[PDB]
Parts: C-alpha cells; structure tokens; sequence
C-alpha cells in the first residue's frame, strides 16, 4: 500500500552506517575467516547463573545482541551459524569474542539479529 | 565515461524527480521510526534546491559531456552581442 | 599621484560598469544563460539581444542589476583642489 | 513515448489535486503513529508549491511533448512584438 | 581607457534596459508567460503588446519590473574631466 516499507528499509541503513562498528567473523572450526564486518553491539549487564534461588553464586555477564546487515553477509559469503564467533576488531573493544548463540526471528528488510555470548 | 555517467545521473534524476513528487504532496520523510524502537531524522528536503539539482541533472543528461556539465566548474561570465 | 587617482579610479569605474549584473543561482551557469537569452535567435556563448525581455527565474536565482553609477573624486572639487595645487606650483591659473 | 509520459503525469497529477484538497481541508498528514508505535512525520507541504506542481503537470500533459514541457528546459526570455 | 569606460557603460546601460523585468517562478515558463499576454492575440514566443494589461500571478510568481535607469559616469563631471585632460594634451578647449 505504502513505501513503508522501503522507508523502513532505507532507515535502518542509515543507523547501522552511522552506528555500525567493525568486525572479524570466525567460524566455530575457525577454517574461514571474514574481516572488516559492520556491527552494532548491544550489551546490557546481567547477573546470572543461580540455580533457582538455590544461594548459589552469580556471574556477571551480558545480555547481548548483534546486529548484522544482511546484504553485507551475502556480498561477503557469511553463513552465520551457532558457534560462530564475532570479534570486535575497532580499537577499545579489547578484541572481545562473541559467540552466536541462537537468531532472532527476522522482521524487517535490512538486519538480522543475533543473540549472543561473551567469550573473550 | 560519458554515457555511464549520463546512466548515473538518469537513476539519480529518477530518484530526485520521485522525491520532488513526494515533497510537494507532502510525503517526503523528516523522521523515522522503527517498532524496533530505533529512530532516524532526516534534513528536510528543500523544493528550490531540489528543482535546481533536477535541473542539474537533466542538463547534464542532455549535454554530450555530462560530468562536466554537472558541476560546470570551468564557468565563465556571459557576454552580449550588440546589434 | 593624482595621475594614479585618475587612472584607477578610471580602473574602478571600467570595472564596475563592465559587470552590468550579476545572478546568484544554484543553477548551471548554462541554463541561467539560457533563461537570459544565450542561444535565442534574434528575430521579431554569448548573448545576442534583441529587444527587451524578460526572463523567467526560478526561486533561489536572485537577478541582480547593477547599472553604472558615477565614479567620484574626479570631476568634483576634489580633483580641482589638486589640479590647483599643480598649477600653483607651475605658475598657471587652474583654468 | 509521449503518451506513456503523458499517463504517467495524469497519475502524478491525480495524486497531486488529491492531496492539494486534503490539504486546504486540512487532512494532509503531517506525522502518524500507529499502536506498534512505529511512526513517520513528513515535510509538511505548501500551497503555493503544490499548486505550481500541479499547473507544471496539467501544462505538460496538455503540450504535445511532456516530458519535455514539465521540465521547461527548451527555455528563453519572453520577447515583445509592438504595434 | 575613457573610449573603453563609454563603451562599456553603454553596454551595461543597454543591458540593463532589455531585462525590462524578470520573474521569479516556480511555474513553467509556458505558463508564466500566457500569464503576461504570450499567444493573446491583440483586438479591441513573443509577447504582442497591446496595452495596459493586467495579469494575474499565482503566489510565489514575483513581478520584479526593472525600469531603465539613468546610466552615471557618462555625461557628468567625471567624464567632463577626462574630456579636458585629453583636449589639454591636444591643445583644445574643453567646449
């Protein structure tokens, strides 16, 4: 009915361009390797791992997601798969590793996000 | 190259053209945002600008040098002859 | 140094006179021209006049007219107060 | 082709007299929001520039050439004949 | 350099007169013009003048009529100056 659609699609593309960090795929059996990927890194502190209220220790880690754009991972030959690892190459990110974990169901024209895992 | 540059600026004319359309009719996006939450805004398009970039580009189209014609750096005052 | 008043004040003047108008446009200088009379056929790169006209600009072209005004200095009682003073060194009326 | 210009500016035209009455009547949307709270705001159109549009669109579906008519481009300064 | 300065005055006073006025439109130049008398036929792309007209302009459609004005430098004491420096060198009275 409407160019909404495109619209949308022209917008989220902007947002990454302007937001986007770079990234290095690993595949899990880290037999290829895919520089200079564009991101956006979600992170948000969790503290995890009690088991029911059991009194059991906590770890501090994220609730992460990654966002990816999807053009790019075909232009590229990226087949985003669990295990994979993400490393943020951009200076100050400490190299961090990201392992996929499980995708996101895709809505939308543009990116495809991953939840994922902090690694190191 | 001459005519992959005439191609270039027809796309580009394509676009502009569409946008003057949407402009007018009041159409032409300032903001976006997304039930991801996320947001986008735009500079507001301005309709003289925008007619004379038009005009750029189908002269350009419709000179035998369209890169040239585009920018028309090597501009020079125009003369008058007198009857 | 009168004679250098003269003579660029007479510069200044050529100048001033010499661009009759200016357009300011976000246009091509080739359609501006064209808007102008460049190419127009002069019946009933440079422009051929013919008769008044009178151009259509589209907004943001802000056509300028910029007639020759009168240059002064020379010609006023300035000019005639340094002749005076040659002439009083040279002995002669400033007629 | 002139007709296929020529629809396409019909098209374009019946957009433009439809928006240009939602507009006097003011219904022309400006912003929308829908409850999966995704929204869109538009650079708000102008009279004066619609109706233009509209007087470009109707001058180059009636001319014989449109695509060339609606431009304007084939310009020149109006000239005077006297009596 | 005052035959350049008479010549290139009387080219801008020339060319200030043919732009007798100028439109600032966002309208096509078809329709801007019949709006001014193009293709009016006179009773009882040129313009029949046939008089006193009236024309109806849309909004944003600027008339900017540009009257001839009085070209300067020429005809005033400045280039009287310039006369009697040159007729001095030639022996003449300025008259």
């Amino acid at each position: 009915a409407s160019n909404f659609a495109a619209i949308k699609a022209k917008a989220r593309r902007d947002v990454h361009a302007s937001l986007s960090v770079p990234a290095r795929y690993e595949n899990y059996s880290q037999d290829v390797i895919v520089e200079d990927l564009s991101v956006r890194w979600h992170n948000k502190i969790a503290i995890m791992g009690d088991l029911e209220n059991g009194g059991y220790a906590n770890i501090v880690e994220g609730i992460e997601r990654i966002i990816f754009t999807r053009e790019e991972l075909a232009v590229k030959g990226v087949v985003l798969s669990e295990g994979d690892s993400i490393i943020m190459t951009a200076e100050g990110y400490e190299n961090a590793r990201l392992v996929l974990k499980t995708q996101e169901p895709i809505v939308g024209p543009v990116e495809v996000v991953w939840q994922v895992a902090r690694a190191d | 190259t001459p005519e992959e540059c005439r191609a270039q600026y027809r796309l580009m004319l394509k676009e502009a053209m569409d946008a003057y359309h949407q402009l007018n009719l009041g159409g032409s996006v300032r903001v976006v945002v997304d039930q991801n939450s996320e947001r986008v805004e735009y500079t507001a398009a301005n309709r003289q600008s925008l007619w004379a970039y038009i005009v750029r580009l189908q002269n350009a189209i419709n000179s035998d040098n369209p890169c040239a014609a585009f920018m028309g750096l090597p501009s020079s005052p125009a003369g008058f002859l007198f009857p | 140094m009168t004679r250098n008043f003269q003579e660029v004040t007479l510069q200044n003047a050529i100048v001033n006179a010499t661009y009759a108008a200016a357009i300011e446009s976000e246009l091509p200088s080739d359609v501006v021209f064209n808007q102008m009379g460049m190419g127009q056929t002069p019946f009933g790169k440079n422009i051929a006049i013919d008769g008044a006209k009178i151009p259509h600009l589209f907004p943001g072209t802000k056509l300028k007219m910029q007639p020759a005004g009168t240059p002064g200095g020379v010609g006023t009682d300035y000019e005639e107060s340094l002749l005076r003073n040659i002439a009083a060194s040279l002995g002669l009326s400033y007629e």
